[PDB]
């Protein structure tokens, strides 16, 4: 059994989902210590793990599939599949409108083009759990994609990305180049880069020849290429995340909110600007050596260190987690949870609906589904509770998907999302009545966001 | 390049 | 002639419009100074000015000129005029669809309901000229609406608006009531307040009879209501200005600049997120004792307060300009600016022909802005624009952001004649490149009316 | 006093708004006979005619009104000027942006260029009273320009209009054009021509030199330039109307709703088409001999032809009645209109409100200000009168003028709008109340769209 | 094997895809002829085929299918799934927010709701390619319903549609009862109606219990409704079609590009209207015996009907047939077709390279249409552009209008190709200018999947 | 009140 | 219940 | 040319 497909079946036995993240995370990076990887590694430096197993993604994804992925399924060019090649320093596309068939996309491979499959999630289940579970412990969007190289040529051209990148060579042999931020700007960039020239690029920092089973990080600034040598092509699957999920993005939502509570509970941020303030401001007088120039910065400096407080922290944290909540792929459930819920409940058709009726009572032990499912927010004057398990396996196919929570129920459905994964028995929640803990239990239940010690009958 | 939005 | 009359016969002996501006404040709130009044009075208190001279406004505005404004112009129904009542503290607005005909509108005054002129610098250039003026010295949109209210009788409910204003007393007299703000929150409050009960108010900070003359002026948060008591209607003119011209709303356009730069500048700004921030970052954890928390608020302050050296405070306030430019009334000009300027030029239709055709500017030629506050140079994505107020309507945004391109090859001495209002230049000392760039400037200039020569040019 | 002066002194003294709109057309091309002139000349061929009475039009409009309206009106280039100068062959337009100051203006006429004042109605009173008249008879909007060009010079390159024009000399000579539709697809033309060349002209049907006071009339269709001699410019108004008031247009409105009603009253056309039609109909069959072709094509004419029995002819007949009220300009009320209309009760402030108070009684005799000025339309299910009175000087400033008219009146607001302009006694009106009687007549009184035989008090 | 399975068997043997889709039709309807049925039954009069084998449907749909769907296929209620049950003469729909779980789903089945999947199509091949083949001998959009009742209830009020039904009895039984059109404008009504009471019916003019493998049709405009009376339950497939493909839809388009060309092209339409046609025309004047009026009302028949010979019959024609294109659901091909086409070439990954690569047509290649009902070729605007119906959703309109554009220098060609199906013919033989343009344009539609060549290639 | 059968299924 | 003091002039 | 429309 491949060590992929061990660690799953170990995932399957795992409790909680948080935990079950942790260690398929601990086994992405293997034997390098998560501890480690995130304190000096993460955002930092570019690393790459000699994994010396070959095996060690069998199962995941294969050329194979991606071949039975253009017969069966409707694979799309542009839309999912990309071809590229890189010759004479420049960067073309080759990409024929319509569907992307076997007879094309193998045309193009032959013709010395570099394929891309910009959803892979989408297609395998495979792929699909592995960011499905990876993301619960990333507390951002788990992307990827898929990149097949044809034996001697480069399909990209040198670049960065605004994503920090896991690239995982699936099969061949692929000659990689890693570069640090050329300039301070382009640490941790915002943006994706343009196509470079190697005029552009300075020594690599690192410069190897990943191997099937190694696994190849580096943060977003950091520009990279790889190519294929004489005799084998290349295959690897590069998981992203951490898309714009930096200190700044939290700001860009913290500061209108932050300027209007304090317009509103603070009279110094609603008192009139100088009636004169265009006479030494601006453009014009950025040479002037008028005082009240310096005061008027000075006053704005002053202000602004002012918002800290005002600023309202935990309300953009829970937009930020409504956001995550929706951006999510939808939970990959173990068996036990499968059958510990609404998913397993044995109504089938036999004729009729057999063992159709299961209910639950103030007896029932139950709790959250996963960790990473829900999130409790509150917008208006109302509370919601947003899930993931009627997401799409293609981003933003669906929409955000919540359910009104009751003030009744608002102080049972905190106490839920805290103790996971600890067991509640439904008769002791923290509300005004039988019918206000047996509504939210069943509520959740049917949803598929709890789910039962003892299987209901 | 590496898009990390599955469909555009 | 009436003090209106003869100030307004010396703001047009005054050169300067700067001047202009700052003196017609000072008639207004006479004898009181200007300089106390700004250090002390505004946005702070509200201020009575019993002028003891009835015919101080005489020239402004009056219940004739209302009375042949309905006749003469297009008065519309809400959007000109407001007619409304108040009674039993209950605020009823009775709008008949369409035109106000003068039948209507005073049949409605009999009824005991109070006319509101909501644009009157639209309809009358007396009153163009009074905002124009004073929109200078203001540094802001000044903007006012004339109210009539027939004897014994309270158009409006109690309430605060959102603006600085002056109530002027044109007619007849009236009972004024105002209050300093109810709670710190109504304090120079953002926007304009609901209908008041008495019961809502506490007692008057100011409680007067304002007689035509008066001056009562008040900032934006302090409730007021006024009614008519005698047999004796009231008219009045209130002047407003500073409408979300706060430091809030500066600071609204700085943040998402700061940030952004911020981010572009600064990898502190740009270094992703925590992980499991999630997990003790919410609503559901306001209490939680969980340090990291802690550390997360103190990370919050301390890149907040970082924003302070990102700020882009000369864009802002280029914007707010520009911004100002577009809001203004068109500029009201002296007969010595306009004889100066392309609109006094004698050229005009005679007999079957143009005659004095031919006034071109020279790099003898002496030039200055035509006024202080009609143009405005502001940069955008390496262009450079001159927006100007010339061409704008009596009626706020009735018309769209005008401007012309400058090419850097102008920029400085474009940027010169702004400072140097209003000192004269002689053209061919502009600081540019060639004798063709001095003369494409001010051509353009003058051709556009934004310029105003020494000399009436006659070549 | 110039025949105008006194044609339009002698329309305050005529009651009727429709003989006021007839004599003034009357007075416009006299002496031809205005039946003569709509029975074989309307849309059929180009007139001039020759008043040999150079103050005829004195008193219309001139070149120092447009003058004075450069300096106070706020003449805006493009809005409303434009200035154009025909060399070479070629149509150039010098339009500096911004507004047209008499210095700039001046500058380009004696340059050589030609000035046209789009909405010359907005600015002159005078022109305005005209068209607003001259549109009471033509029964579609009377718009207008006005043309200034300088001695020796062509404004414009040959063309022809979208409308039958007027060319009224105003001041000057100037040397006119007019040819005849050069093919049938040119004849009254639905649009207006691109800028043609000499080599597209042929001859013309009419060259002439208009003199002040002289009168030029063309159909839509018909090319025409214009140019100035050695000595002096020209000045001329050329009043325009019907546009887009063919029976082409009408029908554009008729036939969707036909074949709507069709569909709901008649089976036949709400039978399903061939299943297999799509093999013999469509560009590539268009020569194939399958008989159901034939069959098809005779099915179309057929059916269409069986549309004129549903078509809504008088409901469209009122659309384009309201559109017109719409486009129309504010009537000009004639001095004993006004006496005996709101607009001229003795309400003023002479103080206090003096005279406030009239009051219409059911002894009252009234009438319909004017016979342009009102159309009552139904749609929906209610009944709309839509009135001229508050509409723009400016083409749909404003936007369509209306108040509904309940059914228990409606009787009596047909009559009105049938009886003009006889005098009613609003006490013998068609309703079911005095209520009934008194409200229309007040509603209507107060609106400005009624007047009594004696001023109210 | 199920007559379904031999049937499906026996398309799949069939070169021709309009003989499949006629051969499917007569499957469906058997023993009735497909000839009386189109001339005498079709949009006439409702009709039951009382088919005597419970085993004729088997393959198609089943209650089991259904199960396995809620819970292997994101079904969400509403979107794909309605829960709805009659009674008291009301109608309701409980329709939970969310995705349609088994649980849910039962649950309201056992309550006594009846589910109804939407878009069967969607989610089971065999019911797509059903549908996808019928569609073509229908000429127009061919979708379905699924209906699932529980046994002693009524899941719809009686109604009518806007679409020529044929209901297929999958599972247990139901009682139907159909109603002639109640009057003359619900005969073959254009939208679907409200829902009915019982009051509003009369007598039907059909009452029969359908039995697994009966089919049920009847015309839009029949009123109808269904329930189950015994203890067993219902399942059922009503395959619909014509929606809005009607005389009078024709019509529509027609008219405008009618009036417009007769505007372009005959001057009587260009003449403008009368000066005073609103003096006699008008409601207010429905009555009026002004002889201009009569004249009026003739002039527009007699213009209208003159619009025969304006109208762009070929043109609509075309249109809806790109339209057609667009609605229909992708062509299901035979084993023969893609083994044929471009979809069945060897071509695949193996080892660690692409194998069998090099498929290249030649000069010498026969080849024609992949299919008859898969394109269509249509001129706009001086463009020609080939749509197709290869790259469409199961899911109506999922993906839009898709095409490639054809030069002039193949029209013929690519026309000729469009008629001669299914004729083989020689690459080298097709009416081009050059060898490069038959080459051009085979290999552009072979490698859409468009075209199918007389043998495999192997170049 | 719920409709009935839905044809073009968008839905 | 109507507004009050109109700035803007829209109005 | 000749704008019917007063103003655009
Ligand atoms: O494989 C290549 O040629 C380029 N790959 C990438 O840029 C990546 O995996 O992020
Ligand atoms: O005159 C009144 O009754 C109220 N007036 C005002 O609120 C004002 O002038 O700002
Ligand atoms: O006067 C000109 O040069 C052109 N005039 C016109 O086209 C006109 O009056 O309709
Ligand atoms: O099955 C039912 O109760 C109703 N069925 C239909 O209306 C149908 O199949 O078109
Ligand atoms: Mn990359
Ligand atoms: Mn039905
Ligand atoms: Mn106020
Ligand atoms: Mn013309």
């Amino acid at each position: 059994m491949s060590p992929l497909r061990r660690v799953l079946a170990e995932l399957n036995r795992i409790p909680s989902s948080r935990r079950r993240a942790a260690r398929l995370f601990e086994w992405l990076i293997a034997p390098m210590p998560p501890d480690h990887f995130y304190r000096r590694l993460w955002e930092r430096e570019a690393v790459l793990v000699r994994r010396q197993d070959h095996t060690y993604y069998q199962g995941l994804f294969s050329t194979a599939d991606l071949d039975s992925m253009l017969r069966n399924e409707e694979v799309q060019f542009g839309q999912h599949l990309d071809a590229a090649r890189y010759i004479n320093g420049r960067r073309e596309t080759l990409n024929p409108p319509g569907r992307a068939l076997p007879a094309a996309a193998w045309s193009l491979y032959q013709a010395g083009c570099s394929l891309r499959l910009l959803c892979p999630q989408a297609f395998s289940t495979t792929v699909w759990q592995f960011l499905a579970v990876l993301q619960e412990q990333f507390g951002s969007m788990a992307g990827s994609n898929v990149y097949l190289t044809p034996p001697n040529s480069q399909g990209f051209a040198p670049h960065y990305d605004d994503i920090e990148a896991f690239v995982l060579q699936l099969e061949g042999r692929k000659l990689w180049r890693v570069y640090r931020p050329r300039v301070p700007t382009e640490e941790l960039a915002l943006t994706s880069s343009p196509n470079f020239s190697q005029d552009d690029l300075g020594e690599p920092v690192l410069q190897t020849v990943l191997e099937p089973g190694d696994l190849l990080y580096f943060p977003r600034g950091f520009i990279h290429q790889a190519e294929c040598q004489d005799g084998v092509h290349s295959l690897h699957l590069t998981l992203s995340t951490y898309q714009r999920n930096t200190w700044g993005d939290f700001l860009e939502a913290i500061l209108p909110l932050a300027v209007q509570a304090a317009m509103e509970e603070n009279v110094e941020f609603r008192r009139g600007l100088p009636r004169d303030f265009m006479d030494y401001m601006g453009a014009q007088h950025s040479d002037s050596k008028d005082p009240r120039r310096t005061a008027f910065m000075e006053k704005v400096r002053v202000l602004v260190a002012r918002l800290g407080h005002f600023a309202p922290v935990d309300a953009v944290a829970d937009q930020r987690a409504k956001d995550f909540i929706h951006d999510s792929l939808p939970p990959v459930l173990t068996d036990r949870e499968r059958a510990l819920s609404v998913y397993g409940l044995p109504i089938r058709w036999e004729g009729e609906p057999v063992n159709v009726g299961a209910q639950l009572t103030t007896e029932t032990e139950v709790h959250m589904l996963q960790d990473g499912i829900a999130r409790l927010v509150g917008e208006g004057g109302h509370l919601f509770l947003y899930y993931t398990v009627e997401n799409s396996r293609v981003y933003h196919l669906e929409e955000p998907k919540c359910l009104e929570i009751y003030p009744q129920q608002a102080d049972a459905m905190e106490l839920l999302l805290g103790s996971y994964p600890e067991f509640v028995r439904v008769g002791d929640l923290p509300c005004d009545s039988v019918e206000d803990q047996l509504s939210l239990a069943t509520t959740l239940y049917d949803k598929g966001l709890l789910l039962t010690k003892m299987p209901l009958a | 390049n590496h898009q990390h939005i599955c469909k555009p």
